[PDB]
């Protein structure tokens, strides 16, 4: 016997679940493999930074943005299609001269702000990029080398007693052990890269951004404030004494726990043994579920902070890249907060071991004593926001329908204004206790109004729905009152039969596919907030209490540019963004059938097919299909796909009407 | 004699009175029994009598309570 | 007659509640707060505590029934 | 029990056990598929049945036989038989050599009904609840299957629960000493039976060293 | 130093006292009846209303109907004066800081709903309490139903009184906690 | 000699995968061959999601509780 | 199809969208909300599973058996074949609402 085309889905389903390989016997090996997937994945990251160096130093024009970047445009990379019309001249393109595309990543803002000048510093930063790709791809050899030496190692080893065999579980010590990679990750690689770049700003960034100086003296560490006002960004000198500070902090806390020797510092076993802790720290999973939701804070105060106090030279005068960069970290701190979760569920259905019934020890074992009452309040509290959310929404719909605008119901933010006036008051006695005062904080504090009141909500209303699936998938992964043995299966499988009332999407891997809808509709949520706000604030904060506002004055009516883009009357710069339009909407509903239509059916109509091919007059002859036999897509493959589809759609569906609506 | 069901988890229970108390000891050698593990450092014992013990606060333990 | 059960086929119950170690340990060793195992005794001793008197009727004047709310954290 | 001669479809054609079926696009599929499931039955009268593979058919007063390309679509129509009050039906898995497997009525008795001599294949002594869990199993024998442990490793493995929740009294493995053990493979002493003192002895010093170092500020 | 550029437009009260926490001392609101955008929406109104009255015939029973709407928008008009709308669009705006003494606050309609709700919860769980069948579920004892809805309206002391009496919440080892999580 | 709970009085199950774990059910029967590992049969007021309001369990799955009283499962 | 999307769904549809306040077209707009939302409704039915609601209909039933509240008509999720139905239902009355309240609108302000 052999296997049918459901071997290709089945494998690429789990080709990175390192667990689940056949040959992997051991911790020593997955920690290894890990350890190498890391190193290529940061040698892949590395290759990306210097590919971007690379196009900005060859297929572009630092050189001549810098020169005058308010009204100016970067290029991204040249355009090099034979699709394209070999006649006339594009509309990517100055009549003869070559096909551009313009950035809205942000690198040339980053650039600038770095200290760079020239296109050959960027073409050596390029070069120094590729060298650490190759030492990175080398240090992988190295340490596969050097574990596979100390494997090697016991060939000469024995203990001369029984004891012996305790070796096999320190052979990882190198990557399993906590209390060193927790020391020198806060010191070296927080506190000491930030102490680092803080020199890097006062050697080059601040020089070269101002008149020649004195050599670097400490009055390049300032405590200004922020939005310098002829660059409409924070001050280097700020920045490099915020990385100084952050530095020195994170250097003195990184001596912490016991890392090189056993005479200093504390173990991190003996700090979570006395706290409301102790979890299982030897689970992989575990470890990447929350620093995944570590990754989540960081990356959403970056997406918040970078349009809020912009960093970078004249970012804020580019109404593209302000928007575009806001909405690319929002999208990726959703996925990393639900990986968070998603992989808390593999951790209890993987890596975690309970006592027999009652003994209330383990954190998750208190937590799971009393899930129901969490789910029930999640839901209790999902409920209220999106009943009274939709209610005074529906409300001012109506009532605004009816001519009657002074019917709405509209609650002030109070509690929100109150802590705006605080923040406020707290930042004009800092500005008013300067002698260089009439500073600028941009958008830290924004008009909050009841529009601002009733999105919030509706966010509020996401995050608490998205929370409740993956919570509840996470608490039921080991078993409900439905399906008391889930714990027993895989995280992922299709159901448990059509019997016992009927049991589809029950795997906490189902639970991750209804709660990835969720977290796409309220990422949809933030980002239209974020983007209407930016777009008119002043209609924003008078005509966005009632939904026909949000669908009329920012849906239909800021899509206008973007449709015209190709028609029956010329093209424009922004027909790559409407064709990806179309093309991103053709996906999302394509994974509509892959969702709705379920398997039998599609196997009853590759049974027909695949008669069909078996009676073909040649087919016949060379394939009976006993070699990769044409199967439907198996029940978790195909709501996969789906969720593909659909997610693939929704977020790839935005950036062009970003593009269209803000360039 | 027959072994009923009453026998076998008679059975069931000697064993696992049996067993829980000896992979206490210094017989089971379970890679969660490992230092940093469950298991307390072998001279610094964290909790005692369900009290903190002295080795708690490190190199204080030798510190008067005055 | 009925016959006893062994100890061998006895029963668990739940007696072992959340506030009280499981089947063999002990509870973490918090400092000064909410110590030991509680016990419900609040209104009982609520019935013998003084400062009730003839202004409130005489007995242990407590509507709204603040002192049992103890007694009720079991349930 | 005497499995019957049952010849390979291709070799039998125009039989006259072959009951009266109407024949349909929904039989077996030859040129790409050589192993054919057989139903064999005795009947009383020609009563009309419905072929597993679409379109009706008419049984024989005598014998009947009856190819298909699975084994789910005999056992459909052995059901459908059975519901007629016919018994004594058999059927048989063809290899593509020709070789007869004889499978429904595996002992001569249905399964349904209790016979001597068969022992409970994939028992687990226990509730569905009792088998291990999967966290306690990694990278041994049950990696990933914690529902197909052996009883005693069940109770070995909630013994190890049960014992590795008792914090306190739990013993701590101490630490190998890799710089001055580890000598060449030859380099040992031999003497088994006296490596197990050894671990005794030594052992008993680690725990005394423990005690004597836990009694200082304790 | 201008607190409106300072921080991009919007203003911060800059004082701390009392007087300022209320919601009528916010310098967003402003009363209905002296705030210009409230005066242009609802004249907008009247003419929108009026231009399609005249539209009509003059006897006409439509006509009328206009004019009862018009005398509507009017009353409308002249009774949210005293409520607050923000000095920029002229919507009134509700109250939700519990003052309980402002035009259009939250507190009396929250207190009313929160009683009503209280006593429909009452009412539902007394029914199910006194009929513990399915089969009064689904043939309702109709006497028995509104013996209950009426008895409901003391839920705020009866309630109470059961919660600390021991007879609303049960232990939680008395009812299906949820699937099992561990065994072995 | 009886062994067991008597016919018709209320126990607490505590099987944790029964769909009745915590609940009270009374006893139908008690089979009384020593050779039988779930003979407590008891039936429930609520059915589990099979339809199905009966169940046998073990000689140590079920407590005797008291009656369920108004509104208590 | 980006004619289709512009001509027709987009510039066809200005009557539609902008019919608030306006006499004879405020249902058209309204109902076409209202489509919006049933459609979008319907996908929670079509996309789910009914184990996923069985599961947290008992989460929520714990609750319930907390304050001795207990439905004797004992709560079950929909079942497979009603999750399905419910979900086509929705779907198809919320796209035809849709239809149907963009293309009257247009007609009775054009006519
Ligand atoms: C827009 C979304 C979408 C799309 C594209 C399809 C597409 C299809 N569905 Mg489907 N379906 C959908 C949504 C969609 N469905 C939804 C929401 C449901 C609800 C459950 C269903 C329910 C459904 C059923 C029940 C059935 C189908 C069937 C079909 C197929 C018949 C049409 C066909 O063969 O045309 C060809 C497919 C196309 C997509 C046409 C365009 C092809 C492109 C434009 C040309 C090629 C591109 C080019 C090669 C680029 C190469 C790729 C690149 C990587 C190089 C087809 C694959 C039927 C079927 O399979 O029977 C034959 C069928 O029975 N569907
Ligand atoms: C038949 C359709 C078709 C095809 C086959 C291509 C093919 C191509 N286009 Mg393209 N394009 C098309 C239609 C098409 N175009 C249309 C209608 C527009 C809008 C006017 C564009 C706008 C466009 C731009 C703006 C750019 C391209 C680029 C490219 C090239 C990128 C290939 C690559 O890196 O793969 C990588 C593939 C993936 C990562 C997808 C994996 C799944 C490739 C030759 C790029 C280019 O020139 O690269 C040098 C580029 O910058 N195209
Ligand atoms: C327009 C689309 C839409 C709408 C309105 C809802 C509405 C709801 N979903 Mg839902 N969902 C949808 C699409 C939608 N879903 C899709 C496409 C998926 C992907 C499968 C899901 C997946 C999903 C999950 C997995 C969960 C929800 C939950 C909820 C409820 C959240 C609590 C709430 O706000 O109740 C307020 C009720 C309303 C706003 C409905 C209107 C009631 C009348 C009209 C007023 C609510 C009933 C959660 C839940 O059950 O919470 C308790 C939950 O667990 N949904
Ligand atoms: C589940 C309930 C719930 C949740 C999750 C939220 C969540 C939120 N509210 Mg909110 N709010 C609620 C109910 C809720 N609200 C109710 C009932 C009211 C009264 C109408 C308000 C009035 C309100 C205002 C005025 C503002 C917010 C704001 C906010 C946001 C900031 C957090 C904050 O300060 O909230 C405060 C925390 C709460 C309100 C928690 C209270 C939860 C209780 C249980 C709700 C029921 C209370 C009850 C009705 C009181 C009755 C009194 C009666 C006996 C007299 C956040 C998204 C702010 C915002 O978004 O500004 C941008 C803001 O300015 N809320
Ligand atoms: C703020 C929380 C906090 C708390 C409660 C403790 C508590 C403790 N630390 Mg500690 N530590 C902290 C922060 C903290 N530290 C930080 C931020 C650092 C980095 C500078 C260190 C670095 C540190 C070292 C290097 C050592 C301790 C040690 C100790 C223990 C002895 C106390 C002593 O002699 O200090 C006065 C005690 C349990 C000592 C110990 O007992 O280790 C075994 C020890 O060697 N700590
Ligand atoms: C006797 C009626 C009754 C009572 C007292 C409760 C009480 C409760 N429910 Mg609830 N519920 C009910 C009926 C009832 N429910 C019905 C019929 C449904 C099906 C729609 C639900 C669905 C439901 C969900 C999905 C959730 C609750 C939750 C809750 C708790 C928080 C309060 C809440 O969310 O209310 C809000 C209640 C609703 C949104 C449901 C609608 C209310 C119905 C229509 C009232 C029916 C009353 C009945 C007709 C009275 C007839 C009396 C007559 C025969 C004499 C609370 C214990 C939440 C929870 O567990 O958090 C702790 C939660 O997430 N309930
Ligand atoms: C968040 C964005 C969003 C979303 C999700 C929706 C969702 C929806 N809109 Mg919509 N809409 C939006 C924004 C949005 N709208 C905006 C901003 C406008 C501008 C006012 C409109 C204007 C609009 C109109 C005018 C119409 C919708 C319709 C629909 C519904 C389509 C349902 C369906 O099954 O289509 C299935 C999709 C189709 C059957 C195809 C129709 C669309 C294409 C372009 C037609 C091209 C046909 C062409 C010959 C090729 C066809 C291929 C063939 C094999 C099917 C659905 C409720 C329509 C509706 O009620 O149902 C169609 C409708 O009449 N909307
Ligand atoms: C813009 C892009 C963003 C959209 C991408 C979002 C997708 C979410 C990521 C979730 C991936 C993790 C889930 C996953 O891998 O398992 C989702 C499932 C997991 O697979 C399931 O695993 C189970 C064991 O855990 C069982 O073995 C099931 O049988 C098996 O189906 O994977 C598949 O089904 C994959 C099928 C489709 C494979 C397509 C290959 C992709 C090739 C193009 C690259
Ligand atoms: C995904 C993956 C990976 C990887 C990644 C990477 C890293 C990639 C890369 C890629 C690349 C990196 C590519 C490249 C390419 C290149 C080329 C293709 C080149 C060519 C060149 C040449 C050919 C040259 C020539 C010459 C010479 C020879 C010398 C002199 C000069 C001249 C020019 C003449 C890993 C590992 C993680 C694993 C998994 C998979
Ligand atoms: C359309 C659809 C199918 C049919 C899709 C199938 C059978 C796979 C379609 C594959 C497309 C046609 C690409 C085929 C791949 C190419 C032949 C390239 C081969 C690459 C390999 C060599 C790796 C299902 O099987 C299915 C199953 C369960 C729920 C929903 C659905 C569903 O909606
Ligand atoms: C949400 C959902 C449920 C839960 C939904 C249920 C149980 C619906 C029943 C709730 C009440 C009884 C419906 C009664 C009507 C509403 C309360 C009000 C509708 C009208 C308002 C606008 C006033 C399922 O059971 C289900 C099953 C299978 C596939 C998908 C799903 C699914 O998506």
């Amino acid at each position: 016997g052999r296997c049918a085309s459901s071997r290709y889905l089945q494998v690429l389903g789990s080709i990175h679940d390192i667990e689940c390989g056949f040959g992997i016997d051991n911790t020593l090996s997955l920690n290894l493999q890990i350890f190498t997937a890391h190193w290529g994945h940061l040698t892949i990251i590395l290759i990306w930074v210097s590919s971007n160096l690379y196009h900005i130093a060859s297929n572009a024009n630092y050189s001549l943005w810098v020169k005058n970047p308010i009204p100016s445009m970067p290029i991204a990379h040249n355009i090099w299609d034979p699709h394209f019309t070999n006649s006339t001249s594009t509309p990517y393109s100055h009549t003869i001269i070559t096909t551009i595309l313009i950035a809205y990543s942000g690198i040339y803002n980053q650039l600038y702000t770095s200290g760079f000048n020239t296109i050959n510093q960027i073409y050596k930063t390029t070069f120094t990029f590729s060298c650490l790709a190759v030492i990175s791809i080398l240090l992988a050899k190295i340490h596969i080398n050097t574990h596979s030496e100390l494997l090697h190692k016991l060939a000469s080893h024995t203990s001369q007693i029984p004891s012996f065999f305790q070796l096999l579980y320190f052979l990882d010590v190198a990557i399993s052990s906590v209390n060193i990679r927790f020391n020198f990750h806060t010191g070296i690689l927080v506190g000491l890269f930030s102490i680092g770049y803080t020199g890097h700003l006062l050697d080059i960034t601040i020089p070269a951004s101002r008149a020649p100086l004195i050599h670097t003296s400490p009055s390049y560490l300032t405590f200004f404030g922020g939005l310098k006002s002829n660059t409409s960004s924070l001050y280097l000198t700020d920045i490099a004494h915020h990385h100084l500070a952050i530095g020195i902090i994170s250097i003195l806390t990184g001596h912490l726990y016991s890392s090189f020797r056993a005479a200093l510092g504390t173990y991190i076993r003996d700090i979570l043994y006395t706290s409301h802790l102790t979890h299982s720290i030897k689970s992989l999973h575990l470890a990447l579920s929350l620093i995944l939701a570590s990754c989540t804070p960081l990356t959403s105060t970056t997406a918040q902070h970078i349009y809020s106090l912009t960093p970078y030279f004249y970012l804020s005068y580019d109404h593209i890249y302000s928007t575009a960069l806001y909405v690319h970290h929002s999208y990726i701190t959703s996925f990393l907060a639900i990986a968070s979760h998603a992989h808390t569920a593999i951790t209890l259905v993987r890596d975690w071991v309970a006592p027999l019934e009652q003994e209330s020890s383990s954190k998750q074992i208190r937590i799971h004593t009393h899930k129901a009452a969490i789910i029930s309040h999640l839901s209790w509290v999902s409920l209220w926001l999106g009943f009274h959310t939709l209610a005074v929404y529906s409300h001012n719909d109506t009532c605004i329908a009816f001519n009657s605008p002074s019917k709405q119901i509209l609650i002030e933010a109070s509690n929100g204004q109150l802590i705006q006036q605080a923040s406020g008051k707290a930042l004009y006695g800092t500005i008013n206790s300067i002698n260089n005062y009439n500073k600028s904080f941009d958008s830290f504090i924004h008009p909050i109004s009841p529009g601002d009141l009733y999105v919030h909500h509706a966010i509020a209303l996401g995050l608490h729905i998205t929370v409740l699936i993956l919570l509840k998938g996470g608490l039921e992964a080991r078993g409900s009152k439905l399906m008391p043995d889930k714990m027993e299966h895989s995280f992922g499988f299709s159901c448990d039969g059509p019997g016992r009332g009927g049991t589809c999407d029950i795997s906490a891997w189902d639970s991750f596919y209804l709660a990835t809808f969720w977290m796409l509709n309220s990422n949809a949520w933030i980002s239209f907030y974020f983007h209407y706000k930016h777009l008119t604030p002043r209609q924003f904060s008078e005509s966005s209490t009632y939904l026909e506002s949000w669908f009329r004055d920012y849906l239909w009516f800021n899509s206008t540019p973007l449709i015209h883009g190709y028609s029956t009357l010329g093209a424009n710069d922004l027909s790559v963004q409407s064709w990806s339009f179309l093309l991103t909407h053709l996906a999302w509903a394509s994974g509509f059938m892959f969702l709705i239509s379920w398997r039998g059916y599609w196997q009853e109509l590759i049974d027909i097919i695949l008669y069909i091919h078996l009676k073909t007059p040649i087919l016949i002859n060379l394939w009976n299909g006993d070699i990769y036999t044409p199967l439907a897509l198996s029940i978790v493959q195909a709501r996969f796909i789906g969720l593909v589809h659909f997610s693939t759609g929704l977020i790839l569906t935005y950036p062009p009407f970003i593009i269209g609506a803000t360039s | 004699y027959t072994e009923t069901v009453a026998d076998e988890r008679l059975f069931e229970q000697v064993y696992l009175q049996y067993t829980s108390e000896y992979l206490k000891g210094p017989l089971y050698w379970h890679p969660d029994k490992l230092q940093g593990w469950l298991p307390d450092y072998p001279g610094t014992p964290m909790i005692k009598e369900g009290k903190y013990t002295s080795h708690v606060i490190g190199n204080l333990k030798a510190f008067s309570s005055n | 007659x009925x016959x006893x059960x062994x100890x061998x086929x006895x029963h668990p119950k739940h007696m072992l509640v959340a506030g009280v170690r499981g089947y063999e340990m002990e509870w973490q060793p918090i400092p000064g707060d909410a110590v030991k195992y509680p016990k419900p005794n609040s209104e009982e001793m609520f019935k013998t505590m003084i400062g009730a008197d003839v202004e409130t009727g005489g007995e242990a004047w407590d509507p709204l029934g603040f002192h049992k709310l103890f007694d009720r954290n079991f349930d | 029990v005497v499995a019957e001669a049952i010849p390979r479809p291709e070799d039998l054609l125009d039989s006259p056990k072959f009951p009266m079926f109407e024949g349909s696009t929904g039989g077996y599929m030859s040129r790409s598929t050589r192993e054919r499931h057989a139903i064999t039955w005795t009947a009383k009268g020609q009563a009309k049945f419905e072929m597993p593979t679409g379109g009706f058919a008419i049984m024989n007063q005598g014998e009947n036989l009856c190819y298909f390309r699975k084994k789910e679509q005999c056992i459909a129509l052995g059901k459908q038989l059975r519901k007629m009050k016919i018994e004594n039906y058999k059927i048989y898995r063809l290899k593509k050599d020709g070789t007869v497997i004889f499978m429904h009525p595996a002992d001569g008795v249905f399964p349904e009904k209790v016979n001597k001599g068969r022992v409970q294949v994939n028992g687990r002594p226990f509730t569905i609840r009792g088998n291990p869990q999967q966290s306690e199993l990694k990278f041994t024998k049950y990696q990933g299957k914690g529902y197909e442990a052996d009883p005693l490793t069940t109770m070995f493995v909630k013994a190890r629960v049960m014992a590795f929740a008792d914090v306190p009294n739990l013993f701590a493995l101490p630490q190998p000493n890799m710089d001055e053990l580890v000598p060449a493979e030859e380099v040992d002493k031999y003497t088994r039976q006296e490596y197990t003192t050894r671990m005794m002895e030594a052992l008993k010093r680690v725990q005394d060293d423990r005690a004597a170092k836990a009694a200082k500020s304790l | 130093a201008k607190p409106l550029e300072m921080f991009g437009g919007v203003d911060i009260d800059l004082e701390d006292t009392p007087a300022h926490w209320t919601i009528k001392a916010s310098p967003v609101l402003e009363p209905c009846k002296d705030n210009k955008k409230f005066h242009k929406k609802l004249k907008d109104e009247l003419y929108k209303v009026k231009k399609n009255q005249q539209k009509f015939a003059e006897g006409s029973a439509a006509y009328a109907r206009f004019n009862k709407k018009i005398k509507m928008i009017e009353l409308r008009e002249t009774a949210y004066g005293d409520r607050l709308c923000g000095k920029k669009d002229g919507l009134p705006r509700t109250i939700a800081t519990g003052e309980w003494n402002v035009r259009g606050s939250a507190m009396w309609p929250a207190a009313i709903f929160l009683y009503i709700a209280g006593w429909i919860g009452w009412a539902g769980r007394s029914y199910l309490i006194r009929t513990n069948d399915a089969a009064k579920e689904i043939n309702i004892d109709v006497p028995l139903a509104v013996t209950c809805m009426a008895s409901g309206f003391s839920w705020p002391v009866a309630a109470w009184q059961e919660i600390v009496n021991g007879e609303m919440a049960v232990p939680n080892d008395q009812i299906h906690n949820g699937g099992p999580w561990n065994q072995s | 000699p009886w062994v067991g709970p008597k016919k018709g009085s209320w126990v607490k199950i505590l099987r944790p995968e029964s769909y009745w774990f915590q609940q009270r059910g009374q006893v139908v029967n008690v089979n009384q061959k020593p050779e039988v590992k779930y003979p407590v049969t008891v039936k429930f007021d609520s059915v589990n999601y099979a339809n199905v309001n009966t169940n046998g369990y073990a000689l140590w799955e079920v407590i005797e509780a008291p009656a369920p009283g108004p509104g208590e499962v | 199809i980006n004619g289709w999307l512009r001509n027709l769904l987009w510039s066809e549809a200005s009557q539609v969208i902008q019919s608030y306040a306006l006499s004879s077209i405020c249902p058209y707009g309204f109902i076409f909300l209202i489509g919006h939302f049933i459609w979008a409704f319907s996908l929670m039915f079509l996309f789910s599973g009914r184990a996923y609601w069985q599961e947290l209909i008992e989460s929520i039933l714990w609750s319930h058996h907390k304050l001795k509240i207990i439905p004797h008509i004992q709560p079950r999720a929909l079942s497979i074949s009603q999750g399905r139905a419910v979900g086509f239902i929705h779907y198809t009355l919320g796209g035809i609402g849709s239809t149907w309240a963009f293309i009257i609108s247009r007609l009775l302000v054009l006519t």
